RNA sequence: AGCCAGGAUGUUGGCUUAGAAGCAGCCAUCAUUUAAAGAAAGCGUAAUAGCUCACUGGUCGAGUCGGCCUGCGCGGAAGA
């Protein structure tokens, strides 16, 4: 959005045509992309001053600028539509004219991410530093939580079909999932695993129960992406390597025995082009 | 011949001035005049203009079949005008009038923004349409074929400065 | 413009006219058509 | 009847729903739903045993209209369904092989007779006798 | 020679039909109407939709066109 053609209204307006989809964007766009200043946040009406210098400093807001006082106007109308829509208790205050505040719209919006018929945009820069710092704030109210969503829901092992939504807190047997099973010359195998409730110590019979098989839970260690961090105690939530399993698959469960468990293998590729490696 | 079976006729609005070989045509929004070869005889008869080839000149029925051609369009353009639009189509290219000025969005690392001269009204609806209006059609023709030679019609995507009517003729990579 | 002693009317539509003296013929979507000496 | 907007006749045997792509672009023309075509055509249809090329004409209207004109097949496909093979022209005049006499031509020319105002009778009867003769094929009566 | 201008329409023209559907190529090489149309020239192209040649069917309303022979001319023609 430091571009030339970057029209921001083109992209979101192009989604309804070519995906079909249904987006009503939010951070609009002030500058003519290389005086570009100021991302139009349309809930709270305010746009941010970002950085001249010494790369990161400034979240200075102020108000809509008057050189667009009135595409200000005529988007913020859409936006307060977009409650209206979703729940049928916002319909009657559309029209009846009860002010639509920014913390009381975003509790019907967030109901509309568990069914996912509109998406949130937000133009700007990554590498100007033009809206990184903007973009966190939606990521804790239109991005769903682990304990926010249906959870960890295992059937059974064998016969019927009963799916059992379990708890998403500490109060739970553990489960977790494996994948992102990457390797090393240290240890051998290695994963990127993330437990989404229970706490696990250190030191356990992790099985992995889908293909019968014993594995016993090594020295865990976290990473900054890149750095040996060992990670002793896993809380629920965390990404970490399930260290040591002697033989893992592509999404198999990492639970203690007498607990519920998952069997689930869905959408295995097919690597098409073959060639041939020779000594 | 076809020429001399094509004579002229000049309406109401529009004057000439014959001081023989030049003619300076006094017209609506300009002043059309050709100083023309010495291979013709001009004659304003009552309406409709008559020419003729000189005698010596025997190929001035070519010198002349300019000037048939030529004052014709010329007591057409001082009055109705051409519309001479151009297609940008180009990356992030725009193009947009100010006074006798245009810009160009040309992808370089300079702007590059050239003063147009007098015979030339040039409008921009949007970044990629540009209107010319003049009174000439040399005049109609040459800054318009000077923005186009900067960037001409790129046969591989279809890039480039080209004309309202034009159609290139763009092709395929067929290699990588 | 290629350059060979032989003009030869190849492409379909070719003009010919005498620019400067030296012959180049005239095509219209073909470059590939158009020679200039003879 | 109309102009130099759209008319080809181009249709094939209709047993086949889909539009048959080297016919497709006969209806990828001026903006068809394709299942409009076979929509129309399918309730006389099943008048008939498939098996034929049967033809229809486009011809097209201003907005996003479109109409059409049902005959019958012609007698083209109709010398080679009697005669067995549907393709007999290897060498027109070094093949005597099958016979049909004009009474089968001129009842097939009753069902063009009560469908078009061409392709009259007795001046089609050297062509289905033309027909006959590029394909390889004798003629007696 | 240009603007209107139908490209009158039997047919899918086979083969071998996977498309070789007038437009890859070998044998036929008739034409229902002949005041305008060939079982056919390229491009669009796997095939065709798009665009023409075919007759210019209606307008301009006069000359015009392709080759044979010679008088001379241009290119071909770059050196220390």
């Amino acid at each position: 959005m430091d571009r030339m053609g970057a029209n921001f209204l083109k992209v979101v307006n192009q989604i309804k045509t070519r995906l079909g989809a249904n987006p009503v964007p939010l951070q609009l766009a002030i500058g003519a992309e290389e005086h570009f200043t100021g991302v139009v946040d349309l809930v709270k009406m305010k746009a941010i001053n970002w950085n001249d210098a010494d790369q990161g400093v400034t979240f200075e807001y102020e108000d809509i600028p008057a050189d667009m006082v009135e595409l200000a106007n005529e988007w913020h109308q859409n936006l307060i539509e977009s409650a209206a829509e979703a729940s049928e208790e916002l319909m009657e205050k559309y029209l009846g004219g009860e002010e639509l505040t920014e913390a009381e719209i975003k509790g019907a919006l967030r109901q509309r991410v568990l069914n996912n018929e509109i998406i949130l945009v937000t133009c700007g820069s990554a590498f100007k530093n033009k809206g990184v710092q903007a973009m966190l704030d939606a990521v804790i109210d239109y991005l769903p939580s682990p304990v926010d969503v249906p959870a960890i829901n295992g059937i059974l092992d064998d016969g019927k079909d009963t799916p059992a939504e379990r708890h998403a807190s500490d109060d739970e047997p553990f489960s977790a999932l494996a994948f992102k099973i990457a390797t090393d010359p240290f240890v051998g195998n290695l994963t990127f695993f993330r437990v989404y409730s229970g706490v696990v110590n250190s030191g356990d019979t992790v099985l992995n129960s889908v293909k019968a098989a014993r594995e016993r839970f090594g020295r865990i260690v976290q990473m900054h992406a890149n750095k040996r961090e060992e990670i002793k105690e896993v809380r629920a939530g965390d990404i970490a390597a399930a260290i040591g399993l002697k033989d893992v698959t592509t999404g198999d469960t990492l639970c203690d025995p007498d607990a519920p468990i998952i069997l689930e293998r869905m959408e295995f590729p097919e690597p098409v082009i073959s060639i041939a490696v020779e000594p | 011949s076809r020429v001399a079976k094509a004579p002229v006729v000049v309406p109401a609005g529009v004057d000439v001035k014959i001081n023989g070989q030049v003619i300076t045509i006094k017209g609506k929004n300009g002043e059309l005049t050709r100083t023309l070869n010495d291979a013709v005889e001009v004659k304003h008869a009552d309406n409709t203009l008559t020419f003729g080839p000189r005698d010596g000149y025997a190929d001035g029925w070519a010198q002349a079949g300019t000037a048939r051609a030529l004052l014709n369009s010329m007591v057409i353009g001082v009055t109705e005008g051409f519309t001479k639009k151009l297609q940008l189509v180009g990356v992030g290219y725009r193009a947009a009038v100010k006074g006798n000025v245009i810009n160009l969005s040309l992808g370089f690392s300079h702007p590059v923004d050239h003063q147009l001269p007098a015979g030339i009204t040039a409008e921009c609806p949007t970044q990629t349409e540009i209107v010319l209006k003049g009174a000439d059609k040399q005049v109609i023709g040459q800054v318009a074929a000077d923005l186009r030679a900067y960037r001409r019609p790129e046969p591989y995507k279809g890039k480039g400065v080209r004309y309202a009517d034009e159609v290139v003729r763009t092709k395929e990579a067929k290699k990588k | 413009m290629k350059v060979r002693a032989s003009v030869k009317k190849l492409c379909r539509n070719c003009k010919i006219v005498k620019r400067d003296g030296v012959i180049r013929v005239i095509c219209s979507a073909e470059p590939k058509h158009k020679q200039r000496q003879g | 009847a109309k102009k130099v907007q759209a008319y080809v006749k181009l249709q094939v045997a209709a047993g086949m729903a889909n539009p048959s792509p080297p016919v497709g672009p006969a209806l990828g023309q001026q903006g068809v739903n394709i299942m409009e075509f076979c929509k129309a055509f399918n309730a006389k249809t099943d008048s008939i045993e498939k098996g034929l090329p049967i033809p229809v004409v486009i011809t097209v209207y201003a907005d996003r209209s479109f109409t059409f004109v049902t005959k019958t097949p012609p007698a083209a496909v109709l010398l080679k369904k009697a005669a067995g093979i549907k393709s007999g022209s290897g060498k027109p005049n070094k093949d005597k092989v099958g016979k049909i006499s004009r009474a089968q031509l001129q009842e097939i020319a009753q069902t063009k007779a009560a469908d078009m105002t061409g392709a009259d009778i007795e001046a089609m009867t050297r062509s289905i006798e033309g027909t006959a003769r590029s394909m390889g094929l004798v003629v007696e009566d």
